[PDB]
């Protein structure tokens, strides 16, 4: 039989996560912007949960890159921009969303470049 | 696009080395969905859920 | 009410007429093969890899440009579309070489991809292959042709958005080759977009080569700030190291396009850095010291003056959560000597209103404009992505452009009126000949640059041009809003400075030298220890060696852009921040955090502790300091100009010459620019 | 804002499994320490347990109290039972870790963290 | 015939069909979907209620005789509300035939434990409410399985990182193994591998 | 043969070592080459799986045939580039024999 | 290899060497890149 | 070839060496740095330029499938060499 | 001693009708009354109209301007300019 929570979800104590990295941490909702090498838009659909970066320095014995930071590698897939909120919000960590940036609708025309009289007329082909 | 060409044909074909390239980088992708394999291993069924 | 109906595989599609197949599957979240098409570029058609079917037609048509017709099932799977694509990469990679271990493409090449996707596994080429060779086209751009696919991306990008049409091909059929036929440099301010829209290696970035492949890097989406455009920018990094700086999409600011100068220095990063707090030891020599030990002499120092004693100078690269820290400080002292190198004039309303300062009609607004009046301005290079999208307003809308200042070359043809700026007068009066084209435009659009008001007559000339403003106003009757008046700065802690209320230039320094000087970033040179008095103590907080530091009593190593979470509000007035790529070297601190710990030792504490809380004392100044991506429009202009016409002085006779007459000056304008190897080739690379 | 409770109705009946298991825990530090051999003190091991207890006051969901008193029961049950040894008891004493500064300055003078 | 495609069968996809009506004709209040793979893979998607009834009756029914738990496990899916999916794989010796039954749960609504059903899910359920963190009512002995004792967390969930919070070493100052927390001399490093480009047309989604 | 170092930097090794057991850098050489600063491999991370052998398209990383190389220190056992290419002076011999014994069922 | 000798190469080792575990031959590791952050250096004058 | 710095560690192929300062150079106190001592560069450099007759030219490295992926090099740019990118061997045509 | 006077206010709620008004008729010869002091007006899009005074030593005080009108703007920042 239900029961009324009035209370928004927390299960930060449940995690098992130590203090530092619940209180002091910073979030980004994205989605992530489209690789400008490659024409493909297949990694622009979902939308990404990262954390905020933390000092890297060098390996005194080789050089490596060590890191202090277990949260460094950390990158959560959600579907909506809603749902990464909602897991960010009953995990305690500060979040900050940025909206999705779709390219704006453009006019194309094959026939615009030989154009009698406007500047569209390209001068090679 | 799966398995990796021979590597006289990688080092002689532009689409076998290319798909030596991504097999060795990126891999191949999988369909999306799950199966559960099972096998008849010296101890048992020896089961697989892969997603 | 004319949207045609299209069906993509069954699914129907409401479309505007002129759209094409292409178009068309975008709608339905199908992506077409494609190399020659850019959706930025004109479309070409020549690549074939767009072939697709279209249901009960013999023919393929080519998606990118096949204009749709009502009623059309575009098959975009069908077997007819894949055998196409399977035989056109199969002609692709016949004559391409087998080079993707040592190419700086693979990983991230559209060839290498689409031929995993949509080709065949196998060759059946038994043939030799071509081989051209390769051309020097400057210390950017590494050409290795032989990799080229013949695509004509790079030409019709130099052409239509540099607007140097000095690529194209020469010979004919399988021979036929893209470069510039004689030995000629690609050198333009957006020369190294060639890199990002050439499909493959054929134009690779030549400071970049060989260091790193795509899938090791880490992807941090940042801004740029070598100018005040604030160029969204993605920082590629490696292990704790920047790699590369590649644009990050943003319609209304720069597109997909980023100036050299962006996309190259970040190299200046790495050299004469401030990784250690330092102070003069008794031989007058600076030697490294500790944070505690360093702080404690600038708050042993902040504890005595107060007043006109302390002073502060903004330079060109500071975070608005460093401005507000540092004007939080010296407030709290008594002092209000906040300043920026930058000048603005401070007549009339000064910073008083926003609408003042800013560029108004916004980036994406020079494209619904008729007229651009230049006064005072090298657009293409106090703003490069800005000159840009005029010029493809230019090139689209049919912009007609008009240049009162020098006769510079900004990639498109203008109507030049005149360097002397009193042809401001004639224009406001009615006499100049321009005006029977400001009678006939709807929507004009004045643009100040930030150049032209660093003269001894600054404020004369803003003054006109307000006032050239009032009666294009009504001599055209443009509706309350669509804004004429604009600003064009060219620094990027300029305009959050203003917001914030610094005074913009070093004036009041000169009128009442400090016993204590913040240099905070600065390094224009304006204030040197010959105007000061003698024996000031200056602390030089920063990031580079440049200028400020060697003249410095204490240097506070700061971070630089790439290495903190800072606020930037660029020439629109819009705010966006940074974010953390790296962390700064050795013993540098966040910017704002070092002012915040300057604050306790010196025992008058600011109340703020964390990035949030110092963002939330934004809020407390500028509100729109924190709404990240927005343009907050602003009004009360009319109010500016009434407080403009009653200032009495006058305009020299000087003609407009910009800083920047040509492209050597381009390369090497702040602190980055000039620790950047890369800029000093591309300067004795033009020059030379 | 309805939801299937996991044993208990709401906060004040699972305070009462809390104090319950409070109480198991306050017998059992006398025999941890005296079966492990542990080279505390009772008092400073039952302080340790009242910590612990107090590291969670915030929480007001029940289910979350549900799945803290289950989670307890278990850590217990681990202990009593000597699953545990010197070395797992022992980390809840932090006796290696140097404890991160709570003060701005010293953080400041320490690294780039917040 | 295709040498490099797999041999795709017919009449077991028409059976594991007609079982899947079988099977949600007769438990209506409890199947929430019903679907058979590409691979030949009746699966049922139970509301969580129904768990102990739906193996109850995949058990001991007489044309189902699913009578071996294959195995057990949860799958975690951060972007939807019941994130953690539980799945049973069972095994029928009669029939020679396999099923897979899901449901679901989240953080704060534990699963009833089928250990009344089959003893083999003793540990499986143990498992997974040590990786996920998902609590059975009714299991005989639920306590961690896996991980070392006094462990904190469920590293099995998405978002725990994949070299977690602390590490262990010994420490000669006080003669015994310590946990600190984790710092590595070389970080774990993460490749971006997807390719831009799309795979399966098969499988888009609309952009609504 | 000439002497010249077969590996050009190409990182396939290192995007297919499934222990992460192997770190490289890479610049343009002084002749312009592509060539690594850098070459590690840590020998306790690899699982000595042969992987990198075959993502190698010039095969300048293989696995040789000692396995008598066991160390005093753990130190001993991070591999440079330096002491790569040294056993690669040490082995040669014997590593193109067992390539040329081999190659062909590759 | 009295048979069968080995293609001879300039770069080959001419004396081998065995494990030299624990002695002062023994490999040291380290990084074989160069410094990346180059510091300012300061004005060796008074100003 | 192996230069030896002003400190007198040797330095290596890639430049790299211990600055007088750095006190990492304590590793190789009663031990060594492991250099490798034919500098490909150097050894590269010492070959010569084969000359053939075609202005298209295939290297594969030698050894056919024991070399390097076969490419081609253009020779009409007759001021410099065609330079094999995976190898480094030179070509030159022969009018 | 008052150093800075800043005026917050939406550029489209009515909320903030009262300011915008006060703006139009009275910032001109406010200015023209003290040439020398800053005036920062600072709009945003959906905030609540404040009017922040900066006194000397960095005190700062804020009224708050949610639904007056330009008149009895005008007197709340007459309070601030005289005492
Ligand atoms: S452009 Fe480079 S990576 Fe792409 S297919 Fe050609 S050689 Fe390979
Ligand atoms: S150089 Fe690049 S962009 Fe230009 S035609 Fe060749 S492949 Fe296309
Ligand atoms: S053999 Fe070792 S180095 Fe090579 S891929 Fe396998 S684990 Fe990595
Ligand atoms: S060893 Fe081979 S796979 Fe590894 S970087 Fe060098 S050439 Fe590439
Ligand atoms: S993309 Fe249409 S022909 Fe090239
Ligand atoms: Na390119
Ligand atoms: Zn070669």
């Amino acid at each position: 039989q239900l029961i009324t929570v009035d209370e928004k979800l927390d299960i930060t104590t449940l995690t098992g996560v130590p203090e530092e990295h619940i209180k002091t941490r910073k979030v980004r909702i994205f989605v992530p912007a489209r690789n400008n090498m490659q024409s493909g838009v297949n990694n622009t659909k979902k939308w990404k949960m990262e954390f905020d970066t933390r000092e890297r320095w060098e390996n005194p014995l080789m050089g490596w890159a060590s890191t202090a930071d277990p949260l460094s590698n950390m990158v959560l897939t959600f579907s909506a921009k809603e749902d990464a909120i909602a897991f960010a919000e009953k995990n305690g960590w500060s979040y900050d969303v940025e909206e999705k940036k779709v390219p704006k609708p453009k006019s194309k025309s094959y026939g615009a470049n030989f154009s009698w009289n406007k500047r569209t007329r390209v001068s090679t082909k | 696009k799966v398995s990796p060409p021979k590597r006289a044909e990688m080092k002689t074909s532009m689409e076998s080395l290319i798909h030596h390239f991504k097999l060795y980088t990126e891999g191949y992708q999988v369909p999306p969905g799950a199966t559960y394999t099972a096998i008849e291993a010296p101890k048992g069924e020896f089961g697989v859920y892969l997603v | 009410s004319n949207l045609i109906e299209v069906f993509v595989d069954g699914q129907s599609v409401m479309v505007e007429p002129g759209t094409t197949v292409l178009q068309a599957c975008e709608k339905v979240g199908m992506q077409i093969p494609r190399f020659c098409y850019h959706e930025r570029l004109s479309v070409a058609g020549n690549c074939r890899m767009c072939l697709v079917e279209i249901e009960k037609a013999p023919k393929v048509v080519a998606a990118c440009a096949m204009p749709v017709m009502k009623g059309w099932n575009i098959l975009t799977n069908s077997e007819k579309s894949k055998k196409a694509r399977e035989g056109v990469m199969e002609f692709l990679l016949a004559n391409h070489p087998l080079d993707c271990p040592i190419c700086d493409q693979g990983g991230e090449c559209d060839l290498q991809d689409q031929s995993m996707m949509f080709g065949s596994d196998r060759s059946r080429f038994l043939e030799g292959k071509r081989a051209v060779e390769d051309k020097n086209i400057g210390p950017l751009v590494k050409t290795i042709m032989t990799r080229c696919i013949q695509c004509t991306r790079c030409i019709r990008f130099a052409s239509e958005i540099a607007g140097v049409d000095d690529l194209g091909t020469t010979g004919r059929g399988n021979d036929m080759q893209v470069g510039t036929y004689i030995e000629k440099m690609f050198m333009s301010e957006l020369s190294g977009n060639v890199i990002d829209i050439c499909p493959v290696g054929a134009l690779t970035s030549k400071p970049y080569a060989f260091t790193a492949r795509p899938w090791e890097t880490r992807k941090t989406e940042s801004i740029d700030v070598m100018d005040a455009v604030g160029s969204n920018i993605v920082v590629s990094t490696r292990t704790g190291e920047v790699m590369r700086i590649l644009p990050r999409m943003h319609e209304d600011i720069n597109e997909e396009w980023i100036s050299d100068k962006t996309r190259f220095a970040y190299d200046g990063l790495k050299r004469q850095r401030l990784t250690e707090p330092m102070v003069r030891n008794e031989k007058g020599l600076l030697t490294y010291t500790s944070w505690e030990d360093a702080l404690s002499r600038v708050a042993g120092m902040l504890q005595n003056f107060e007043g006109n004693a302390v002073a502060a100078i903004a330079g060109g690269l500071v975070d608005a959560e460093a401005l507000v820290a540092l004007k939080d400080l010296l407030n709290k002292v008594d002092s209000d000597n906040l300043c920026t190198e930058e000048i603005f004039p401070t007549e009339g309303a000064g910073t008083d209103l926003r609408s003042n300062y800013l560029l108004n009609t916004t980036i994406a607004g020079v494209e619904e404009a008729d007229v651009v009046l230049l006064v005072g301005t090298n657009p293409r290079f106090e703003a490069p992505l800005f000159n840009a999208r005029i010029r493809k307003s230019w090139l689209h809308n049919d912009l007609k452009v008009a240049l009162i200042g020098s006769p510079v070359d900004l990639t498109y043809r203008y109507d030049h009126l005149g360097d002397s700026p009193k042809i401001l007068q004639d224009i406001a009066s009615g006499r100049h000949s321009f005006c029977e084209v400001l009678k006939d435009a709807k929507k004009p659009m004045v643009v100040l640059g930030s150049s032209a008001l660093q003269r001894d007559d600054g404020a004369a000339i803003l003054v006109a041009v307000s006032n050239m403003v009032q009666k294009i106003r009504v001599t055209t009757g443009v509706a309350a809003e669509w804004k004429v008046m604009n600003i064009l700065h060219r620094i990027a802690s300029q305009v959050a400075a203003l917001d914030l209320g610094y005074k913009p230039g070093v004036e009041a320094i000169r009128k009442n030298p400090p016993k204590m000087l913040f240099l905070l970033g600065a390094d224009g040179g304006c204030i040197t220890r010959q105007d000061l008095p003698k024996d000031c103590f200056i602390v030089y907080q920063g990031h580079h060696g440049d200028v400020g530091a060697p003249m410095a009593d204490v240097i506070l190593p700061g971070a630089a852009y790439t290495e903190k979470s800072a606020t930037y509000v660029n020439t629109e007035g819009r705010a966006q921040q940074t974010k953390v790529a790296v962390t700064p070297p050795g013993l540098a601190r966040e910017d704002w955090k070092i002012i915040r710990a300057l604050s306790e030792i010196a025992g008058i504490t600011l109340p703020y502790d964390t990035l949030d809380q110092v963002r939330n004392r934004l809020e407390e100044v500028s509100p729109n300091l924190v709404r990240y991506d927005d343009i907050e429009e602003t009004n009360y202009f009319q109010q500016a100009s009434e407080l403009a016409k009653l200032v009495n002085q006058e305009v020299l006779a000087d003609p407009l010459v910009p800083p920047q007459l040509t492209i050597k000056d381009f390369y090497m304008t702040d602190s980055i620019s000039r620790a950047s190897q890369t800029m000093a080739k591309c300067v004795k690379a033009v020059t030379e | 804002t309805s939801v299937k409770p996991i044993f208990s109705r709401d906060l004040n009946e699972a305070k009462r499994r809390v104090r319950e298991l409070y109480r198991a825990w306050y017998r059992e530090v006398p025999n941890t320490v005296h079966l492990m051999q542990l080279d505390i003190t009772v008092k400073q091991g039952r302080d340790k347990v009242r910590e612990m207890f107090m590291k969670n006051a915030h929480v007001t969901d029940p289910r979350v109290v549900d799945l803290l008193v289950i989670k307890g029961k278990m850590e217990l049950q681990e202990t009593i039972k000597v699953w545990k040894q010197r070395t797992h008891v022992m980390r809840f004493f932090h006796e290696t870790e140097t404890p991160r500064p709570k003060d701005f300055l010293s953080k400041f003078y320490m690294g780039h963290d917040p | 015939k295709r040498p490099t495609v797999r041999p795709r069968s017919d009449v077991t996809h028409k059976q594991l069909s007609a079982f899947g009506e079988y099977v949600a004709e007769i438990l209506p209040k409890y199947v929430q979907q019903v679907q058979v793979s590409c691979l030949d893979e009746l699966e049922i998607c139970i509301h969580p209620d129904g768990v102990i009834p739906t193996l109850t009756f995949l058990r001991d029914h007489t044309n189902a005789q699913f009578k071996s738990l294959a195995d057990l496990t949860a799958v975690d899916v951060p972007t939807r509300q019941n994130r953690f999916e539980i799945v049973y794989n069972l095994l029928s010796l009669r029939f020679n035939s396999r099923i897979r039954v899901k449901t679901y749960a989240d953080e704060l609504t534990p699963i009833d434990s089928i250990v009344s059903v089959h003893i083999a899910a003793n540990w499986y359920e143990r498992e997974v409410w040590d990786m996920f963190g998902v609590f059975f009512f009714n299991h005989p002995d639920l306590r961690r399985i896996l991980t070392d004792y006094g462990f904190e967390g469920h590293p099995f969930r998405k978002d725990f990182p994949l070299t977690g919070y602390v590490e262990l070493r010994y420490d000669d100052e006080v003669k015994r193994v310590v946990a600190e927390p984790v710092e590595l001399a070389q970080e774990f490093r993460k490749f971006d591998l997807n390719s831009p480009w799309e795979a399966f047309p098969a499988y888009r989604q609309p952009p609504e | 043969p000439s002497g010249e170092e077969r590996c050009i930097a190409c990182k396939l090794c290192e995007a297919i070592c499934p222990a992460q057991a192997i770190t490289i850098e890479a610049e343009p050489r002084a002749d312009g080459s592509r060539r690594t600063t850098r070459y590690d491999i840590d020998m306790t991370k690899c699982i000595y799986c042969g992987f990198c052998q075959e993502a190698c398209p010039v095969d300048a990383i293989v696995e040789g045939p000692n396995f008598e190389f066991s160390t005093e220190t753990h130190e001993e056992l991070l591999y440079n580039k330096e002491k790569l290419l040294n056993n690669g002076d040490k082995w040669e011999a014997e590593i193109a024999a067992n390539i040329q014994a081999d190659y062909l069922y590759r | 290899p009295t048979t069968n000798p080995p293609t001879a190469r300039k770069f080959i080792w001419t004396n081998h060497k065995f494990n030299v575990s624990a002695t002062p031959e023994q490999y040291v590791p380290y990084s074989t890149t160069r410094k990346k952050i180059h510091e300012w250096v300061p004005p060796s004058t008074p100003y | 070839g192996v230069q030896v710095s002003p400190s007198g560690e040797k330095i290596t192929h890639t430049g790299q060496v211990y600055d007088e300062k750095d006190y990492r150079r304590v590793r190789f106190v009663d031990r060594q740095k492991e250099v490798n001592e034919n500098f490909a560069i150097d050894l590269i450099a010492q070959q010569p330029v084969n000359e053939v007759e075609h202005r298209i030219i295939a290297c594969d490295g030698g050894g056919g499938a024991l070399g390097h992926p076969k490419v081609y090099i253009n020779l009409d740019k007759e001021t410099k060499t065609g330079t094999c990118g995976y190898c480094g061997l030179q070509f030159k045509q022969h009018h | 001693g008052l150093r800075e006077i800043r005026v917050h206010l939406c550029q489209r709620s009515p909320g903030s009708q009262g300011v915008r008004d006060f703006i139009v008729q009275r910032y001109v010869e406010l200015k023209k009354a003290h040439p020398n002091l800053p005036i920062l007006i600072r709009e945003c899009s959906e905030v609540q109209p404040k009017l922040w005074a900066r006194y000397a030593f960095g005190q700062e005080k804020t009224v708050s301007l949610n639904n007056l009108s330009a008149d009895e703007v005008t007197r709340a920042m007459q309070n601030v300019l005289s005492g």
